[PDB]
């Protein structure tokens, strides 16, 4: 129990020994952590200021050091006058480290009790004491207490003010001093006295120590307080340009960096200008390095654009890139590739191959150089080329042929990174040429028989380069590369990702032969039926290409040998379910490719049921049985495509690749129904406005791409055929058959959420209830559940406001319907609901939980718990009721 | 009519073989007509895994527990109706499995552990929620199965493990004296292996001590767990089983020295719960068992504590609290850890600074429990056994305390312990 | 003073730099939304024009963000509303022009122009999803004549106003205004979608004084888990005090709030006599609602708020909540 | 009223004092939730040192009074105590020892728990409590209520030998007086199961505290020569 | 820092269960 833990704990306080009083002052935040109930945390910490009061200085010291450590649990004290009363009645204690410990003790407090008078009256008093550990007490508590409050604020400045001024104070107690200045942000005049001060510091106190301090609390400052950032910052480049000192020009880089990243836009052309300018004259190469650090963190950013040819920042970028020190290379080829993405001028257009070859050049530099900070400079310019194609496809074709290149002679973490910059290159570019291919090929070839540790990760990022490349199908080519690994290998891991990577890019009969040879290796039961239940997939969409043009009896005999191997695969998939990690979007992603494939299998059989089930003589309903068939066909596409979307909603975890792809299966099915309603059911309703900028628009992957053009084409051949023909002609079901095998010819592509989850939350989604309740009194439910995570919270999305749901049913009707929206506010909400059960009788309670992410989309994510619940009435009212029943 | 609907059905798929499976999944998304379901899978079916077995796998362990109740109640109702007069698909479906029983058994080759291991599980699932009662030549099929003895690979570890869960859910499958003297003989064996241990032997341990202290809810709840649902075990078996076990194949001396060869769990913490060979090693430790018989607990303690993640595991220290108690028996008393290397190594091939901390706590107890004892004595010259004082200069306690207070929330009990002892045996470092 | 010429320099970055690519528009946005906010809450003097033009910038970021969203470039059959934001953006401008008009005193017809310049381009945006989601012409045809007839409203209105809005979006319509109502749904729709892509970013100029108005409950306070026991079907009556500061018209504009937990929105107008002014730019109120309902099976919380009513409302105070245990018979 | 009397009784300023504590208890409460209840008692209690021991009468007279208000204001008392409460201690000792023999049943089991959840607690001085507890057991009696507490009392030492062995002095007591009632009781087979508990708990303290009850003195062997 | 690959899916610094089970299983 709470209280009895607690009072189990107080009794060793009550020792005397101090060894058990000290044990139990530091067992207290535990106590806490168990227990956050405002009534226990008000009373330990009475209990707490009682012994600080009277205790001697170790265990003050020690409930100093749990007051700093239960920061979060003090705000729910109740008495916090007592408390502190009682905490600040040691400071008129002569004992001047029990008077620092006290100060401290009220620094560590400061957020719970600001505004308090005699608390800054005590740290004003203790600032000009004699021991120095109680001024070294009262400065951390000013501090703190400046931090909070704001007239305390601009008092402590007058005072640090007449201070420093004063003579009596020491230098390095100036030193500590000096950074309670940056609180005082409170507001505009206050902040500009301050910056006054600063300025006399750092005119009348020039030595390193002290300069350094002052001006970094002038930056903190003026990041706090934005209305003096711009004179900061020319204050800054003044102290690079003039002050001859390599510390403090080290801290102005420093500085400047802060403020760039946390407000570049405030910059002007001038402080550019100027940064450049002090780029170009200092010869120390640390120096020139972090300043071309901070200049390309701006040119990461607006900042280009305010600036804004052949300037400066243009000629120094170009002299950089060629410098012979590594960083300053890459910092400077990152400053030409942001001002080369960022706009379109002619000058920009002009001096784009100088970027281009001064990245190859840093590429041979750091190929074989095999050092930490080689390979940061490596992943830099790997991602600045990145970005460059991205930005410049005519450039991104030589920059993938000097990859290409450079691939060969590269040393083997320096080919990891090479095949990774390479795999996004081809991913987001689908023009690759298939002559990288070769060589790709080639470098796999040797590579097999290079080592045995580092050997794993260049296979496979080298055998995902090679399926991205292959936009088309394989050939021997994957009879050496199974080979290789056979023979190599020896690992199964590398296998797996292999095999997976296979599967992601659409290349199912690797994939298929993959996990046929790996299934043996496994040891688990759920492993095994994983493996199986992908080898099965891979086997079923290898089905699929066999797929020809304008053949609809071989379609449809491949549609069925996917949909028996589908049928094994999935049967194997959920025999691999179990509690820890239920595969249920796998499940619910299998089932709706097994329902689509299954509609299209049934949409060709009524494609040719047009010609095998010609119009009864009694007879646009001509056609009866292909028109009812049609509205059937059409039913099962628009539920495909609303179950496709209740995955979509349910996969709250996972990644933007994912649910891209989810959004691309709902649109096929959402292009087969419009394209049924147009042909067949009302050609005349189909005002369609289809014409636009559909094909302009930029896809992150070759399936993507695929599945876009795909869908354009049948939408312009649907437009075609909207009146040339009667309702039920037999171009009608050729364009719509046309359009399934179109569709179907793609492969499918997996993605990171079937094979690896992130972001793991769900909802524990406790309540307070096999149930029964008066009628009269109409029942309050409260609910109230905690959001677990998974390592990072939020990594893809972030819960903004939980959305709950509630309905009521008798006959196990949805008579008690309101929605609640609450924010998790420390990620635990609670809220309540009313409800009422007119009908006697069994009511079943179903509440439902979902989740509004930042953006405001709706996710129904969380579970859909369910309670059962009995009606009834007290016995007098069924009595009088009966007896008045007339 | 049920009977000549299903006749129907069947006369319609295997006119379309193709759409069988469709009809199938059709019939497990409805759930109805489960017998029609199996006989499609027992047509379609004509090495790998049979597509039967994933089937009725995934019907029974499937998230779904509307499709478990239903086909439990199906299989059920088939297993109770008509005493076996081979008209029901019921019974083709389970001679079905006993050919791929058959199949399996030969110890097992290379890669059919694993389909072994699946049948079993299935074997269990139908045990389990079906309450499907096995025949006699279905129990000796499974109990041959049992008695197999697989490579010792981690496929090994886990068919071993699933075995040993078998013969404990289910005393009924055992039954006559031969079989039950075969399976103690393979238990037997598979105590003497070895290479199991680099897994089964923590649950065999964890298993021993649950039946030496009767915690047979703890035993139910560790099979479960292991197999992977939820079952009904009627305790009394259980007992009737923790008899023999006990009295002949587990006495306190054998798995005392059995605990001592298991392994240490590696980086444990609160991250990870349940029972845990610290706990066995603990409650052995609490009955002063390895005095007893003459076990050296000493070398597992110490490389149990080298291997330590951030978080405290909260058994850590009771442990270190009774084996220094066990250090101070009058007749005969567990090694103390080593002057040497040990400890000197550990305070200086890093070690974690959870490590660092739990020796050094060990060490100020120690010295506590010294001073408690040495008032008495009553014993060998060589009962004090202390630690040079060479020894307490080289292991610096102030910086390991200014870390472990930086540390805190993660060791509660560790830092508050600490600074009990810091107090009372070095005041000058708490100036 | 700095900080006025400071916010000054912002604002006027912020229109020289409009013209950047959408990301870049973004990014600044963003920046300048956040200084903003962070001058509002550091100086408390400029706080009201702070908010206003917070409210205005992130008015155009929304508007920004919903035209470069995927579905501009995806056919309208193969469209999903499940993870639309174009809907989404529009109501927010739209409660966010409300604001704007209502909430902040002292604002003059040259900002109310720019407002209601932003309310129709939010109800074009409306528009044009509506357009991309349905099917039906005659919706369509409806629902683009009730926008051409907003459009006339606005521009009949604000006659002595339209040569100050050279390249804005109700200027690009007037110019186009018959082409616009001759045309079909889908020429019209089209047109003005790339039309309200190309629009010009309006200077809003900054009123020479403004201040926001709120109000902060006091009598409930921060409540307590002490439960307000009475009768079942009988009413209890709660005080409300709250501070109201710059409201314009408090005692007509100002309505009390009460949102039992369920869909009873109960809602409540103060009599003009128990506003009182102690001192000059706030308003006192002291209410006393009342609150019945039947029997609880435990004491429950009742949530109740300030709304600002005009002519339909919008919440006006952080909402506070009490605890409730209507005892039975 | 609380304590058995009637109009001829005395007016027992001591309970007069109870009276006030529970006034100031309960009218200070007001039937309110718990949490601004002990906020405003804190209040009260640190206000000074006379009305914090009027709090904890208070508190000490509620735990007497009803069980979910003993259970309750127990908590309070815990949450709230400054001192430990060792002269609260000491004043229960005083209403126990005099008031004994007016106090009520229901009064007398809550109490009962009240002295168990102290040992159980390990509240500093709870000895003194047990051993005056102890000595208002009357000898060469057999009232049935009287056994009863004895027996209760008996079972709360044993469920808590660890405090005792921990307590040098109550060993000794605990070990003489149980041999007194020993000798005293016998009868029944209630009384003999009874005989055997504390048989079997006076001879394990005696083998495992041997030097402890050598302090004792000769009557020890007095009561051993009976048994 | 920044990194070379977004979709790039052999970062490994996060591992489930699944994944953390299926690794030491075959390794």
């Amino acid at each position: 129990d709470a209280n009895s833990a607690l009072m189990e704990l107080d009794k060793g306080l009550r020792s005397g020994k101090l060894g058990e009083q000290c044990e139990a002052v530091v067992r207290f935040p535990r106590l806490f952590q168990k227990y956050p109930f405002p009534i226990l945390i008000n009373s330990a910490f009475l209990k707490l200021a009682d012994v600080f009061r009277v205790g001697n200085n170790f265990l003050r010291l020690c409930v100093l050091k749990v007051t700093q450590q239960s920061e979060k649990h003090l705000e729910k004290i109740l008495n916090v006058d007592e408390f502190v009363k009682r905490i600040f009645s040691v400071i008129h204690s002569n004992d001047p480290v029990a008077r620092a410990i006290t100060l401290r003790m009220l620094g560590s407090l400061a957020s719970i009790i600001p505004e308090r008078k005699n608390a800054h009256h005590s740290i004003r008093q203790s600032l000009d004491s004699h021991d120095n550990v109680e001024v070294e007490a009262a400065v951390f508590a000013a501090a703190n207490f400046s931090a909070q409050s704001k007239d305390f604020a601009v008092g402590i400045c007058n005072k640090i003010s007449e201070m420093i001024q004063g003579l009596a104070t020491p230098v390095d107690l100036k030193l500590k001093l000096i950074p309670i200045l940056q609180h005082m942000h409170h507001d505009a005049i206050l902040a500009s006295s301050a910056r006054q001060l600063l300025q006399q510091l750092v005119t009348s106190y020039p030595s390193t120590k002290m300069v350094i301090v002052s001006l970094h609390t002038f930056t903190l400052l003026a990041a706090s307080s934005l209305v003096d950032t711009p004179k900061q910052i020319q204050l800054l480049l003044q102290y690079l340009k003039n002050d001859p000192r390599k510390a403090v020009k080290r801290l102005a880089i420093q500085d400047l960096k802060l403020l760039a990243n946390k407000t570049p836009h405030t910059w002007s052309r001038e402080n550019i200008q100027a940064l450049c300018e002090c780029a170009l004259q200092t010869p120390y190469d640390s120096l020139k390095l972090g300043m071309l650090s901070v200049l390309s963190t701006l040119s990461g950013t607006i900042a280009i654009k305010h600036y804004f040819r052949s300037s400066d920042l243009v000629k120094l970028a170009q002299e950089c890139c060629y410098h012979n020190n590594r960083g300053i290379a890459a910092h400077g080829v990152r400053v030409l590739t942001n001002i080369t993405v960022s706009c379109q001028e002619k000058d920009l257009l002009a001096l784009e191959q100088d970027a281009v070859f001064g990245l190859e050049s840093l590429l041979v530099l750091c190929s074989q150089d095999d050092s930490p900070g080689a390979q940061a400079t490596l992943k830099i310019a790997l991602n600045c080329m990145v970005k460059l194609a991205k930005g410049r496809p005519h450039l991104s074709q030589s920059v993938v042929e000097t990859l290409l290149t450079q691939l060969h002679s590269a040393q083997d973490a320096a080919r990891i990174l090479m095949c990774h910059c390479l795999a996004a290159i081809a991913m987001q570019l689908p023009v690759l040429g298939d002559g990288m291919l070769g060589d790709l090929m080639e470098l796999y070839k040797v590579i097999g028989r290079s080592a045995t540790d580092k050997q794993q990760e260049l296979l496979v990022s080298l055998a995902t380069v090679i399926f991205v490349a292959s936009q088309k199908a394989l050939s021997v080519e994957s009879k050496a590369v199974i080979k290789q690994q056979l023979e190599s290998v020896s690992n199964g891991w590398t296998v797996y990702r292999i095999a997976r990577q296979a599967s992601r890019m659409g290349n199912h009969d690797m994939a298929k032969e993959l996990y046929q040879s790996l299934l043996t290796q496994v040891a688990s039961e759920h492993f095994y039926f994983w493996l199986n239940s992908l080898k099965e997939f891979s086997h079923a969409e290898q089905c699929l290409t066999g797929l020809q043009e304008e053949n609809y009896s071989s379609a449809l005999s491949c549609i069925a040998e996917s949909l028996k191997f589908y049928h094994k695969g999935i049967a194997s998939l959920t025999a691999a379910s179990t509690p820890l990690n239920p595969l249920s979007f796998q499940c619910e992603f299998v089932k709706l490719r097994i329902d689509l494939l299954q509609a299209f299998s049934q949409l060709i059989c009524t494609c040719n049921s047009l010609k095998t089930s010609p119009p009864p003589a009694i007879a646009l309903q001509r056609c009866g049985r292909i028109s009812n068939q049609m509205k059937q066909s059409m039913e099962e596409f628009r539920s495909l495509a609303s179950r496709y979307g209740d995955l979509y909603q349910a996969s709250f975890d996972a990644d933007s690749a994912t649910l891209r792809n989810v959004e691309l299966q709902q649109q096929s099915c959402l292009l087969i129904s419009h394209a049924i309603e147009a042909l067949i059911l009302d050609p005349e309703s189909a005002s369609f406005q289809e014409y636009g900028s559909t094909g302009t628009a930029h896809a992150d992957s070759e399936y993507e791409r695929r599945m876009m053009s795909v869908y354009n084409h049948v939408l312009e051949e649907v437009e075609s055929l909207n009146r040339k023909y009667t309702p039920v002609s037999y171009m009608h079901t050729a364009c719509l058959c046309n359009a399934i095998i179109a569709l179907l010819k793609v492969p499918l592509s997996f993605q990171r959420y079937f094979f690896q989850k992130l972001q793991s939350t769900s909802i524990k989604l406790a309540l307070s209830p096999p149930i029964a309740v008066q009628n009269n009194q109409q029942l309050a439910l409260k609910v109230e559940g905690v959001v677990q995570h998974g390592s990072k919270p939020g990594l893809f999305r972030k819960i903004q406001s939980v959305c709950l749901n509630v309905s009521s049913t008798l006959q196990s009707n949805m008579t008690n319907e309101m929605e609640q929206r609450v924010e998790p506010h420390n990620d635990y909400f609670s809220t309540q609901f009313l409800l009422n059960f007119a009908i006697l009788g069994t009511h079943n309670i179903t509440v439902e939980s979902s989740v509004k992410d930042a953006n405001g989309i709706v996710w129904k994510t969380g579970p859909r718990t369910t309670i059962f619940v009995k009606s009834l009435e007290d016995p007098y009212s069924q009595q009088i009721r009966l007896q008045q029943q007339q | 009519g049920g009977r000549r609907r299903t006749d129907a059905l069947r006369f319609l798929c295997k006119m379309n073989p193709s759409q069988a499976l469709k009809v199938r999944g059709m019939v497990v998304e409805e759930c109805h007509l489960p017998g029609l379901g199996v006989a499609l899978t027992l047509d379609h079916t004509k090495d790998g895994v049979s597509d039967l077995v994933c089937f009725v796998s995934g019907l029974l362990l499937g998230t779904n527990a509307k499709v478990r109740t239903w086909f439990g109640t199906f299989i059920r109702n088939g297993q109770q109706r008509k005493r076996e007069t081979s008209s029901s698909v019921l019974w083709q479906m389970r001679r079905q499995l006993l050919l791929e029983l058959m199949g399996i058994l030969p110890g097992l080759k290379e890669e059919h552990v694993v389909k072994a291991s699946a049948l079993l599980r299935l074997y269990c699932a139908l045990m389990g929620i079906a309450g499907l009662k096995p025949t006699e030549e279905e129990a000796e099929q499974l109990l041959q199965l049992m008695t197999s003895r697989p490579p010792a690979t981690p496929a090994g570890v886990r068919f071993v493990s699933l075995s040993f869960c078998m013969l404990l859910a289910f005393s009924t499958l055992v039954s006559t004296p031969e079989q039950e003297q075969l399976m103690v003989v393979w238990l037997s064996w598979m105590i003497k292996e070895e290479a199991y241990f680099e897994s089964f032997g923590e649950m065999l341990l964890l298993v021993a001590m649950y039946f030496h202290s009767n915690q047979l809810s703890a035993i139910i709840d560790l099979v479960c767990s292991t197999l992977g649902m939820k079952i009904v075990i009627k305790p009394s078996s259980l007992s009737r089983m923790k008899t023999i076990f006990t009295q002949e194949i587990f006495t306190e001396q054998v798995v005392t020295a059995h605990a001592v060869r298991v392994p240490v769990t590696s980086n444990l913490s609160a991250n990870i719960t349940g029972f845990l060979p610290i706990h066995c090693i603990y409650q052995l430790l609490r009955s002063r068992s390895f005095t007893k018989h003459k076990v050296s607990i000493k070398d597992w303690i110490y490389r149990q504590l080298c291997e330590t993640s951030t978080p405290l595991h909260p058994q850590l220290l009771p442990l270190i609290d009774v084996y220094i108690n066990s250090i101070l028996t009058p007749a005969s008393k567990s090694n103390p850890e080593a002057t040497n290397q040990p400890v000197t190594e550990q305070e200086i091939q890093r070690f974690s600074i959870t490590a660092q901390l739990l020796v050094l706590y060990y060490i100020l107890s120690y010295e506590e429990a010294l001073l408690a004892n040495t008032k008495t004595l009553a014993a060998m010259q060589r009962k004090p056994k202390s630690y040079s004082s060479s020894l307490m200069d080289q292991i610096p306690i102030k910086f390991l305390i200014r870390q472990a207070q930086g540390l805190q929330q993660e060791l509660g009990g560790l830092h508050s312990a600490l600074l009990r002892l810091l107090a009372t045996n070095y005041p000058h470092l708490c100036i | 003073d700095p900080s006025q010429q400071f916010l000054q320099q912002s604002l006027e970055r912020v229109y020289s730099l409009q013209h950047l690519d959408p990301q870049g528009a973004q990014e600044l946005l963003e920046f300048t939304i956040r200084d903003l906010q962070r001058l509002g809450e550091l100086q408390s003097e400029l706080a009201g024009v702070a908010d206003f033009s917070a409210t205005y910038l992130r008015c155009q970021l929304l508007l920004i963000k919903a035209l470069q969203e995927k579905l501009w470039n995806v056919a309208a059959p193969l469209y999903l509303k499940q993870s639309d934001l174009a809907s989404a953006a529009a109501k927010q401008i739209m409660e966010e022009t409300y604001k704007m008009e209502f909430m902040y005193s002292g604002v003059e017809n040259k900002q109310v122009v720019i407002i209601h310049h932003m309310r129709l381009q939010a109800k074009a945006l409306q528009l044009i999803v509506t357009a991309r989601t349905t099917r039906g012409l005659d919706p369509l045809f409806g629902m683009c004549e009730k926008f051409l007839q907003e459009v006339d409203f606005f521009q009949r209105y604000f006659i002595a106003d339209l040569p100050h809005l050279q390249d804005s979006f109700v200027d690009k319509l007037l110019d186009l205004m018959p082409r616009l109502m001759t045309s079909k749904p889908a020429e019209v729709v089209k047109i003005l979608q790339t039309m309200l892509r190309q629009s010009a970013f309006l200077h809003l100029p900054l009123p020479e004084q403004i201040h926001k108005a709120s109000a902060t409950i006091i009598e409930p306070a921060g409540e307590s888990d002490n439960p307000l026991r009475f009768t079942s079907g009988l009413v209890v009556a709660l005080d409300v005090d709250a501070t109201l500061e710059h409201v314009q018209d408090p005692q007509n504009t100002v309505k009390v709030q009460v949102l039992y937990p369920d869909g009873q929105a109960q809602m409540i107008h103060p009599k003009p006599a128990d506003f009182r002014n102690p001192g000059p730019g706030r308003h006192r109120l002291i209410t006393q609602v009342y609150l019945s309902h039947t029997a609880w099976t435990e004491a429950c919380q009742v949530e109740v708020r300030l709304l600002l009513a005009y002519n339909g409302t919008i919440p006006f105070s952080k909402p506070v909540k009490v605890y409730i245990m209507p005892k039975p018979a | 009223r609380l304590l058995l009397s009637t109009s001829l009784d005395a007016k027992d300023e001591l309970e007069e004092r109870l009276e006030r504590c529970m006034s100031i208890v309960t009218s200070m409460t007001a039937g309110v939730s718990e949490r601004e209840a002990n906020d405003a008692l804190n209040a009260y209690v640190c206000k000074g040192l006379p009305q914090h021991e009027e709090i904890c009468l208070g508190l000490f007279t509620l735990i007497l009074t009803e069980p979910a208000q003993a259970q309750k204001c127990y908590r309070d008392l815990a949450l709230v105590s400054r001192d430990g409460m060792n002269i609260v201690l000491n004043k229960i000792n005083q209403i126990l020892m005099e008031k004994y023999l007016k106090l009520q049943d229901t009064c007398r089991t809550q109490l009962v728990w009240l002295v168990r959840e102290l040992v159980k607690s390990g509240v500093l001085g709870a000895d003194g409590v047990c051993m005056t507890f102890m000595k208002q057991i009357a000898g060469g009696d057999v009232t049935a209520k009287n056994i009863w507490l004895a027996e209760s009392v008996l079972d709360i030492l044993t469920e808590q030998r660890e405090w005792v062995l921990k307590s040098s002095i109550l060993i000794a007591m605990a070990v003489y007086t149980y041999l007194r009632l020993i000798v005293d009781h016998h009868g029944t087979a209630q009384l003999q199961a009874l005989r055997q508990k504390e048989v079997d708990f006076c001879i394990s303290l005696l083998r495992e505290r041997f030097m402890e009850c050598l302090m004792i003195g000769r009557d020890l062997v007095r009561l051993l020569q009976n048994v | 820092d920044v990194s070379v690959w977004e979709e790039n899916w052999e970062d490994d610094i996060v591992q489930d269960d699944f994944n953390q089970q299926l690794r030491l299983e075959m390794e």
